[PDB]
């Protein structure tokens, strides 16, 4: 019943492809939502020009 | 505001503690005391005692 969200940003200089390395991930929030996921999806942000 | 005193408005709260069988949102004040140092006691620290 605790939805846990881990966090981590790092400056990486690589074009394209998920850079090979380690880096631990610290966590960023837990929430006792209490709720069954089964399924999710992402939301992109859209720039708008004439 | 004349009428009887049998007569007159209530304003009622009726507190109904559910207590299913998920993980709990509602808990009741948590205390702390001073902190002591240098000094063989019984602590308690979010639960870890």
């Amino acid at each position: 019943g605790y939805f846990k969200i881990y966090s981590k940003h790092t400056p990486i200089n690589l074009v394209r492809g998920l850079p090979q390395g380690f880096s631990a991930l610290e966590p960023l929030v837990d929430l006792p939502i209490g709720i069954n996921i089964t399924r999710f999806q992402t939301l992109h942000i859209s720039y708008l020009t004439p | 505001p004349t009428y009887g005193v049998g007569y007159q408005p209530y304003r009622v709260v009726v507190l109904s503690f559910e207590l299913l069988h998920a993980p709990a949102t509602v808990c009741g004040p948590k205390k702390s005391t001073n902190l002591v140092k240098n000094k063989c006691v019984n602590f308690n620290f979010n639960g870890l005692t």
